[PDB]
């Protein structure tokens, strides 16, 4: 996957 | 200035667009 | 104004191209360069009716008529395709150069400021004197003669001195080979060397004036070191 | 030399056309005085060893990214939709981007080194965001050639990957799967997180720190209509 | 340096200049 945010 | 006509259309015109014109006529004249 | 914002400061790179303690020549490694400065500035709608700085003009004029530190002649010995005479150019030449002139009395209204203010005036005179008379010089060196261009540009720029202007205009009617025989007389006469020595003083005194006695900086502090001796 | 005063001004007025209260892009207009700039500085021995300011790493990958604004809820220019295909996915130039993005970060780190943190800490985490979304988008513009080019691929993935091997173990094996297969694969991490996305993280990057820098340092990027409001 | 005073490009603004160049030839390409 990959380092994701919100 | 206040409605130049050249200026509304966008038109190149004035002292340093002259400047342009002849420096190239120059640099074009010192090559052939 | 953004673009003005920019334009000046494109102005301020040109400066540091211009300004020379000597005069100004085009070198083929900041063509490049100055010609896009050149262009910016010339289709930059807030500069259309900007006032041209004293820099630019002086530059133009060194450019424009090949300007060198040269004297008249070489010490020893006995007696040149660069200046464009072509009437179009040399009226404006004309224009830059009396635009010279004005910003320079324009500063000038220190024990030595009379003395270079009327310097600077003999020699303008002189130099606006030889422009006139070599673009008339070229005008008649053509057959024909283009009378309208010439009539126009005499009367334009030959008022300091109407009676060679009048001269001049019935030299025009005369076959190609009178007029090229008065020609070749008054540049053997009085030669472009010596013009160029006039405009080149004319251009070195105004440099210093300016930087002396204004806020300008034309470079001339060596000069000015010597001159607080 | 007069090299280094020209240089300094030159890069004045390229300072002047990459500062931009938005992002920048280069019109069509300004294309040749940018690039004369570019290539005097970059042909200039003065400069070969002068720092980059950071204003120019900041305009570059506005530019290589082609970033646009996404908006504190503001005015708006006239802008376009986000689209990878303006971007130049190549090895050599998206290395390099990643070295100046890196340089940026290394600057904003120095200035929050001597409210302000939350500044800080969301400038941290849209820059891990966005730098990992520009390797895994090379990632895919690798995985989309025929054939692959291997030894590019993995010096890449060694420099910038943050990878450890639960993913380039696996990259490395979907990179030798045939081509319909790896553009499949491709295209479904693609829909799954869309560049548009890392447009926004690194527009927000870029802006986040350009504010952080005028504010906390003598930096000027034009965001002063920003700052309180 | 052993290409300053050799007399050739390089450094931060070179790369640069050839990077830009990249784009803008993609861009109108
Ligand atoms: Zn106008
Ligand atoms: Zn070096």
């Amino acid at each position: 996957g990959e380092d994701l945010e919100i | 200035s206040e409605a130049c006509e050249m200026c509304r259309l966008g038109l190149p015109h004035g002292s340093f667009f002259e400047l342009l014109r002849d420096w190239k006529k120059i640099e074009e004249f010192r090559n052939k | 104004s953004n673009e003005k914002i920019r334009s000046q400061s494109v102005l301020n790179t040109l400066e540091t191209f211009f300004i020379k303690e000597n005069h100004y020549d085009m070198q083929r490694e900041e063509s490049s360069i100055v010609n896009a400065c050149l262009r910016y500035l010339g289709y930059s709608k807030s500069m259309c009716h900007e006032k041209m700085p004293i820099f630019m003009d002086i530059a133009f004029i060194e450019y424009c008529f090949n300007l060198s530190l040269d004297p008249s002649s070489f010490q020893n010995l006995p007696i040149s395709q660069q200046i464009l005479w072509e009437y179009s150019l040399i009226s404006n030449a004309l224009e830059r150069l009396e635009n010279i002139e004005l910003e320079r009395q324009n500063c000038m209204r220190l024990l030595n400021k009379e003395t270079l203010n009327n310097e600077a005036l003999k020699l303008y005179s002189c130099a606006k004197a030889g422009i006139c008379r070599w673009m008339a010089f070229h005008f008649l060196e053509q057959e024909p003669i283009d009378h309208i261009n010439f009539t126009k540009f005499l009367q334009d720029w030959g008022s300091h001195n109407e009676k060679e202007m009048e001269a001049l205009q019935r030299l025009s009617k005369h076959k190609i080979r009178k007029r090229l025989i008065y020609v070749s007389q008054h540049k053997k006469k009085m030669p472009w060397s010596k013009f160029n020595s006039v405009l080149s003083r004319y251009i070195q005194c105004t440099k210093l004036q300016l930087e002396v006695f204004c806020d300008y900086d034309f470079k001339q502090r060596e000069i000015v070191k010597m001159l607080t001796s």
